[PDB]
RNA sequence: AAUUGAAGAGUUUGAUCAUGGCUCAGAUUGAACGCUGGCGGCAGGCCUAACACAUGCAAGUCGAACGGUAACAGGAAGAAGCUUGCUUCUUUGCUGACGAGUGGCGGACGGGUGAGUAAUGUCUGGGAAACUGCCUGAUGGAGGGGGAUAACUACUGGAAACGGUAGCUAAUACCGCAUAACGUCGCAAGACCAAAGAGGGGGACCUUCGGGCCUCUUGCCAUCGGAUGUGCCCAGAUGGGAUUAGCUAGUAGGUGGGGUAACGGCUCACCUAGGCGACGAUCCCUAGCUGGUCUGAGAGGAUGACCAGCCACACUGGAACUGAGACACGGUCCAGACUCCUACGGGAGGCAGCAGUGGGGAAUAUUGCACAAUGGGCGCAAGCCUGAUGCAGCCAUGCCGCGUGUAUGAAGAAGGCCUUCGGGUUGUAAAGUACUUUCAGCGGGGAGGAAGGGAGUAAAGUUAAUACCUUUGCUCAUUGACGUUACCCGCAGAAGAAGCACCGGCUAACUCCGUGCCAGCAGCCGCGGUAAUACGGAGGGUGCAAGCGUUAAUCGGAAUUACUGGGCGUAAAGCGCACGCAGGCGGUUUGUUAAGUCAGAUGUGAAAUCCCCGGGCUCAACCUGGGAACUGCAUCUGAUACUGGCAAG
């Protein structure tokens, strides 16, 4: 959803209390990866061979504004 | 101490060697006393291949440098005994 | 420093982050240097087909 | 790497059959030589001292099907390599493996020569090069290799080729579609109008 | 830190604290032997100058003075202890 | 033979110390002019042998002092 | 054969010539950005914050120095569940081996960075008062004793870091004693100085049966050499500033003491009153130096990434200790700034080593593989360690290769564009039709970097020995990280692979439309106010091509700081006028000198780079043998016209 690829590097999983490292990650898992450059919320991560955009979730909408000046 | 060994020149994947005088010290493609001849393990079977001033060798040989195993192998087999 | 924002139109306002190129503008004495199309916060110029390079305008989908 | 556009467009800039289509017939017409390389083409526009000496190695390059950087390196070596650096421009350019086999007659064109060349279809001494690039040497022998060896090409290229102006310093053969790099070609022994001191004229400025 | 060969450290400090001794005694005897030149006494400064050869020697060779330090202490120690005594 | 040194004395007043003065012609690196470049060592003579003006000879030779390692040789005229 | 190569253009004017600045064509880059992007080879990659750092790694190794047993393994001063020669338990350090400890060597190399340093350094050429681990040559020594202490054991404090008391023990740890010259002091006479043992095997003779003993291999001490390394000294060169002119108390010299490996105001006491500076001291600013790099016809100008030499630094200031070597990058001590841990009493740490994060920025990469090779540490060796190194990953950052097809194809299709409505163009371009299949993909097959080590065995090699040790043949198993390597052989099908700037002059490339001093372009002149080749779109063309432009930057053109190679009547430029110290310059003859100057010879001018000629990777890039070159420096020997010094005219 942004035309660009990313190269995975180093993983990691939250677990329970401890970065703990990974260098696989199956389906039906969670994690996060670290070092990715321009991954924003709501893009698909696919195989650059079968590539798939998914649904993507929505975004709420914001219901209050205010203007702010730097002190 | 001073020896004789190989200091890689070549470039990434065809090295080649350049026999060299020097204090154990220095580094390897770094500071040395004196050029002494060259090893080219690849050079194909063509005319040259491997040098040495072997009266050169023999002479720091003289005053108690040391020598490479390898450089070892390259002298007994250029021979100088028969 | 004061610079030339070239091409038919422009978002850039009070608060835009630019990257600022060097070039004057002989008209503008003063002005001494060129804010880049496409760069940052100034977006390309619309509907530019010719000399897209400049002016941060991309190739329009073969 | 390579141009692959519209040849003939490129002989009639130049004014000039460059047997970019050599292949059979024609040898220029069936595409109007000159009288228009654009929608303005059928103008004389009087062109300047820098013109004719861009044109003139315009088309030298366009002639070996050679582009900017390889021309210019080649334009290096001359000047550096003692001799006259306008002639042996020349004799690099006509040195390239590519080159040769299509002197030889392995080639219709000189395009076609390079696609042999390529697709590792031409040996010399024996041992297979494939750079279209190779600067061959006397004594050479650059031959087709059998495992493709007089199929319809090379078959047609040796036909016209052979009836075309056959060269000097090289010997071929068509049985064994073998030739011997006698020699570098001397400068007399190419040419047509075609001029040097412009294109050496030209990268000294 | 974290370098085990850190036991360099312990070590020589053993090796400070017994140099401090040695070195510290070699020391206090050769002033015996300038003191006996402050006092004049010609017999206790060629006294003194054979109890201390033997220690300014010895500890050249444990290697704690070097040599030529030797030397010159006796070398000029002498060069007094005979030029008014 | 000996890497000696002519140059005339200046100063004299430092008891065993005399300061010589060496000039010298050498072409100026970028213009050509064959300009003077004088030299200045502080010299050791040994019982005050020379004296201000004096020419001398000398040679270069282990540390004596702050700037002092040359003695003399010979003295070659003297008076004023 | 080998530093044999010098280009101009636009722009002041109505026009001209000159003057003079601005501007342009080139080459180059550790680049960045915009649009675009197929592969490969070689190389390069934090230029800013010497900003702060999470995490892991970057320095260990020897049991053949020692006491030793925590774990492994074996054997057992020998034992069950029975699964009687095949297991898993307890012992015994017996042997292999090995955590912790003593000890030895290494941690001063390797690697990083440029902060400081304008001369405490670097460069070139010389010099004398010096030390120098391991390696090496020679000569002898290697005798005989003593006191300890870690570990350990027993109490015992901490959350942790760390320990605390008492007692015990080994050695190549430690200290006496002997021995004492070709060593040190000394004119001599004389005084005085050291050390260590350990392994493999073994005939007898033998003993507490531990080994004595014999042998081979190592290690220990001393002295003198060699080698390498390092310290010290001198001259010359190595940035800018006078809107910095004076500077200097250990200051300059001396004497004598002390001190260092060594010379020395290095230090100290006294005496002299010196020392430095207009040839730029002093004080400011900036800065690592060099080989070289870039440019240039050259002289020059610019520059010091990557490679190699030298120096300096290691969170900031400071200090020493250990040591052959440090005033120590992953050591100690003090202090400071800062961060982290704590059970609040107390602790710990310093990536400018590799990778990596944040930050800063226009911008600079993987928390990878391996010791297979080269090399470094320890080791007799096997081996262990090695973010040095060898490879890979990332990025078109550069260079060099290759591809994205090759032929064929006309009344010249459609469509677009211009059209004097005839046609012209895009354009053999497309389609169509034959052909090839590099490189990507798939399947096969397979070099080179691998030399060595290890077992066996045969050799007047030893030796008391047919052991041990050593060497050399031969023999037998075996040693790649890269690696799905290079490269070759098959398979299918044009199949998966083209952008970017420009087209008014400079400048290669011209039209329609829109627009109407608007919107905009623009390196320089300059375009735009209704027929714009200058703006924007299109058609067409031109140049480049996996890159193309823009920006930034250095040199060039720029003879526009003019040594080479310029000017000052009016263009910028002669001080309003003189006097005159320093400086520069100096008539004419001879003698003398030989500094300048010229000649020769001998040293050195690291390798790499540039160049020449060869050789190797399919070519090229790249790698490489030899040569030329390094136009310099120093020294010795000559020359004596000219210049200078001196003499006399
Ligand atoms: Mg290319
Ligand atoms: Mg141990
Ligand atoms: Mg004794
Ligand atoms: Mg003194
Ligand atoms: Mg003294
Ligand atoms: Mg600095
Ligand atoms: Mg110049
Ligand atoms: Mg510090
Ligand atoms: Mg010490
Ligand atoms: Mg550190
Ligand atoms: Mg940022
Ligand atoms: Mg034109
Ligand atoms: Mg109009
Ligand atoms: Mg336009
Ligand atoms: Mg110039
Ligand atoms: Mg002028
Ligand atoms: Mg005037
Ligand atoms: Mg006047
Ligand atoms: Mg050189
Ligand atoms: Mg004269």
């Amino acid at each position: 959803v942004k035309a660009a690829r990313e190269r995975f590097g180093r993983i990691v999983q939250m677990h329970a209390n401890k970065r703990e490292e990974i260098k696989e990650v199956r389906a039906g898992d969670i994690a996060a990866a670290i070092g990715l450059k321009d991954v924003t919320t709501g893009d698909t991560l696919c195989d650059p061979d079968a590539p798939i955009i998914l649904e993507r979730m929505e975004f709420p909408e914001p219901v209050i504004s205010i203007a702010v000046e730097p002190k | 101490m001073v020896t004789i060994r190989l200091a890689r020149h070549g470039a990434k994947k065809r090295p080649f060697y350049q026999v060299v005088v020097a204090d154990s010290r220095n580094a390897r493609n770094g500071r040395f006393i004196e050029r002494v001849g060259f090893f080219n393990p690849i050079a194909s079977e063509k005319e040259e291949g491997t040098r040495l001033d072997l009266d050169r060798i023999a002479h720091w040989v003289g005053q108690g440098a040391t020598i490479s195993d390898r450089v070892a192998a390259l002298i007994k087999e250029v021979n100088k005994a028969a | 420093v004061t610079s030339y924002i070239g091409g038919e139109g422009h978002n850039l306002q009070e608060h835009s982050v630019i990257l600022i190129r060097g070039g004057r503008v002989k008209d503008l004495p003063g002005v001494r240097y060129h804010t880049v199309r496409g760069a940052l916060d100034c977006s390309g110029v619309k509907d530019r087909k010719q000399a897209r390079s400049k002016y941060g305008v991309k190739r329009p989908k073969a | 790497a390579r141009y692959l556009g519209p040849k003939l467009k490129l002989s009639r800039r130049e004014g000039t059959d460059l047997f970019l289509k050599s292949g059979v017939r024609a040898i220029d017409t069936k595409c109007k030589i000159e009288q228009a390389p654009g929608q303005h083409g059928a103008r004389k526009p009087r062109l300047s001292d820098y013109g004719v000496q861009l044109r003139e190695k315009q088309k030298v390059r366009r002639i070996y099907g050679v582009l900017e950087r390889q021309f210019r390196n080649y334009y290096k070596e001359a000047a550096r390599l003692k001799g006259n650096t306008g002639e042996n421009l020349l004799a690099l350019l006509e040195g390239r493996l590519d080159n040769v086999v299509y002197r030889m007659g392995f080639g219709a064109t000189r395009a076609e020569a390079r696609q042999l060349v390529s697709h590792k279809a031409i040996m010399v001494n024996g041992r297979v090069v494939n750079i279209a690039s190779y600067q061959v040497s006397p004594n050479d022998v650059v031959s087709i290799r059998e495992k493709a060896k007089k199929q319809s090409r090379v078959k047609a290229a040796l036909e016209l080729a052979e009836q075309r102006e056959k060269p000097t310093w090289l010997e071929v053969d068509a049985g064994k579609m073998e030739g011997t790099f006698k020699r570098k070609p001397e400068r007399s022994d190419l040419s047509a109008d075609i001029n040097e001191h412009l294109i050496v004229e030209l990268y000294s400025k | 830190n974290i370098k085990s060969a850190k036991k360099r450290a312990i070590q020589s400090e053993k090796a400070r604290k017994h140099n401090a001794s040695r070195r510290s005694m070699m020391r206090t005897f050769i002033k015996k032997v300038y003191a006996a030149i402050e006092a004049g006494d010609k017999a206790a400064a060629q006294k003194a100058f054979n109890e201390m050869q033997p220690i300014v020697d010895r500890q050249a060779a444990k290697g704690l003075i070097h040599k030529n330090k030797a030397a010159r202490h006796k070398a000029n120690l002498t060069a007094q202890i005979n030029k008014l005594a | 033979k000996i890497r000696t040194l002519q140059g005339r004395v200046v100063s004299d007043k430092m008891e065993k110390s005399i300061v010589v003065a060496i000039e010298r012609f050498v072409k100026h690196p970028i213009y050509g002019k064959f300009i003077k470049r004088t030299t200045k060592l502080h010299v050791h003579d040994e019982n005050n042998e020379c004296g201000i003006g004096d020419v001398v000879e000398i040679r270069e030779c282990r540390p004596l002092s702050k700037t002092k390692s040359w003695t003399l040789v010979r003295v070659v005229e003297k008076a004023v």
